[PDB]
């Protein structure tokens, strides 16, 4: 790299490029140079603490640290040339660091005369592309846009070098800022140059790992020759020489939970009658599960904003937040969970405060397990004034082992449902604001994936 | 007492400032959502975030911690921690 | 003990979502002083932050709890804080 | 009366590279509030402005020319111009 090309990568590297120099890279080099040596006696940790001041405001310690050895110490300035000293060393360094950022972001045009020494000899073509180039090509936060703007000899070191020597200025001989502090940065070994897609494919692995691991259990004889199957794959006799090979059907549901809940995928847990039994339950309307998994079909919206159609269709009473008052969930720290809205909201609809645990975990998965164990029904169907437990995949559930949970409050003649949530995008939990979404019906074979529980009597 | 409010707040900024590492901070709802996701994963993965923040290793992960060395648990847990969040873990 | 590290880390992001309102989120270096801010808050005036996130009064100031009714005692106290964090704390 | 307009023009420019230090330039909207501040300043407080520009000292505070050594009077002037234009003027 020529000088030239260095000044100009230089000038256009970030204000906080750290130049391939780490704070412990710089410590042990800048000792022995001016301020770090006079101000800072040497000592590895008020170097470090200047260093690392100077980085978090957004300046690069090897520039800063090379801007000092180049200008050098005058005990009557601060770290910045010029300046008077601002408090102690660490105060003045955070004090030029802001500068210096400020400097980089403001409006500035390069200083083409020296203020001291006011001689104009810097040919108009010159100043007029050094100009475009600052104006067009610098962007704000570049170390030319901190320095080119404060003296004419960063504004001739960056456009006209010549302007450097007494011969051209006609006043004196100055020093290179960009050409020393990039020399600098080089000698000390600084360089000057100006998404989960992976886990899918582990994830397919695995899968293709879990197929040989159900194929591990040896297979059991079904009646005769016809058939061999276990409780995974079905061998069938198909002609004297031909066997078809089957797949049982738990296979199918051992992998495909697997394919969308992590764990516990269906249990064939104890369910309710198909029939809605309106008069065995309290009150309220109820849909079969038609199939169709889908998911949140529209949604998220406050009451104030919920499509009139839909705000129409609510059976239940709007949520009142004094029945939250009182909430277990506060000192537990679950303020705004989708379970302390269920509790809060179940509570107002059957009118007895209902539970919140079971001396287990209780979460938007699981909270059925705790509404069931105190006598609450529970079925596969969307019922108005009814909790739901969504295992991830469904009713807005997105953390395996986690789930959602919340409270249907209208069932619709397509077998589309609404439901009352907390803790979903965009009020997430403490916020406590109630959030109502449009889920697209149930799968037949959603099993524990999705259980919709009544409040306790 | 003082002092697990102070280890809680350390630990929150910990885990604030490893994962921004992967997660873009150009935009103010990011960084409100990885605030989000800093939370959760303390409130629901105490032990396993704790692991994560004070392990060492260049090539720690968090979801190594949070579903075990199953590519494919790790892999569903990501998508819907990332669904929930807008948030990378890795 | 479970209860106690839940609590800190919900404390931790109300006060972060409240002085979010005060503070512009636009640079990254904004973000980690707001979040070094709020847990210096909270590990040395746990109990006046506790009092502000508690408080459901739209005309609430952090200041009045820090620093009392005094004015001038508020304004000092927020202009030593903006200068060592660069932070609103109305 | 031509050397007059190039004095103002370069005493707004200048109170607006000073204030610049303390305010955070990233959105547009805010170039646009320091711009009418500076403006405001200039047009209602003149005589405290050209002192502050011209003064030389590195601890020189605007407040102190706004609104006096009381610092009760400089936070209430203060507030009340950080409310009006979103401008830090210490």
């Amino acid at each position: 790299m020529n000088d030239k090309e260095k000044i100009d990568k230089f000038i256009h590297s970030n204000l906080n490029d750290d130049f391939g120099l780490s704070v412990d890279d710089l410590v042990g080099k800048v000792k022995g140079i001016g301020r770090f040596s006079a101000w800072c006696g040497n000592s590895s940790t008020k170097i470090k603490q200047v260093l690392n001041a100077v980085k978090s405001i957004g300046v690069s310690p090897a520039l800063f640290a090379a801007y000092e050895k180049n200008e050098g110490y005058n005990g009557s300035w601060g770290w910045l040339n010029h300046t008077s000293p601002q408090g102690n060393y660490l105060t003045d360094a955070q004090f030029v660091a802001r500068k210096l950022v400020s400097q980089s972001r403001q409006a500035g045009t390069p200083s083409w005369i020296d203020a001291g020494n006011p001689v104009d000899f810097v040919p108009a073509s010159v100043k007029r592309k050094g100009n475009y180039d600052f104006s067009h090509n610098m962007k704000n936060g570049k170390v030319g846009r901190a320095y080119i703007p404060l003296t004419a000899a960063a504004t001739w070191a960056a456009y006209y070098p010549e302007g450097l020597q007494a011969s051209y200025n006609r006043v004196q001989n100055y020093g290179n800022p960009f050409l020393d502090a990039a020399n600098t940065i080089l000698g000390w070994g600084g360089k000057i140059d100006g998404g989960g897609l992976d886990v899918v494919a582990r994830a397919f692995e695995e899968f293709l790992k879990k197929l040989q691991d159900s194929m591990q259990w040896d297979l059991h004889s079904i009646g005769t020759d016809k058939f061999f199957s276990n409780q995974m794959f079905t061998i069938t006799k198909t002609y004297n020489n031909t066997y078809r090979l089957n797949m049982n059907q738990k296979l199918l549901d051992e992998m495909k939970d697997l394919i969308s809940r992590i764990d516990g995928g269906s249990g064939n847990d104890t369910g309710a009658d198909d029939s809605d039994g309106d008069h065995g339950g309290k009150a309220g309307k109820s849909v079969a599960p038609n199939g169709k998994s889908g998911r949140k079909i529209g949604g998220n919206w406050t009451y104030s904003n919920l499509p009139q159609k839909y705000k129409d269709a609510i059976e239940v009473p709007k949520f009142d937040p004094k029945y939250l008052a009182g909430s277990p969930f506060v000192n537990t720290g679950d303020t705004g969970q989708c379970t302390e809205l269920t509790w809060a909201y179940m509570h107002q609809i059957w009118g007895k405060r209902q539970p919140a645990w079971d001396n287990q975990v209780t979460n938007g998965q699981r909270v059925w397990v705790v509404y069931r164990n105190q006598g609450a029904r529970v079925t596969h169907r969307p019922t108005v004034g009814y909790g739901f437990s969504s295992k991830p995949n469904y009713l807005q559930a997105m953390l395996p082992g986690v789930g959602h949970t919340g409270v249907v409050v209208a069932v619709f003649k397509d077998g589309s449902f609404l439901t009352a949530n907390y803790n979903v995008p965009p009020y997430w939990a403490p916020s406590r604001v109630v959030e109502y979404a449009l889920i697209d019906g149930v799968p037949e074979n959603a099993g524990d994936n999705i259980m919709f529980f009544s409040g306790i009597k | 007492v003082t002092n697990e409010k102070g280890q809680a707040y350390t630990e929150m900024l910990q885990l604030f400032n490893l994962l921004q590492q992967w997660n873009d901070f150009y935009t103010a709802e990011n960084a409100n959502n990885l605030l989000v996701a800093c939370q959760q994963l303390l409130i629901n993965y105490n032990e396993p975030v704790i692991k994560f923040i004070n392990d060492e290793n260049e090539d720690k992960s968090l979801l190594q911690y949070l579903a075990g060395d199953d590519g494919l648990a790790q892999w569903q847990f990501y998508k819907g921690f990332y669904n929930n969040y807008n948030v990378h873990i890795f």
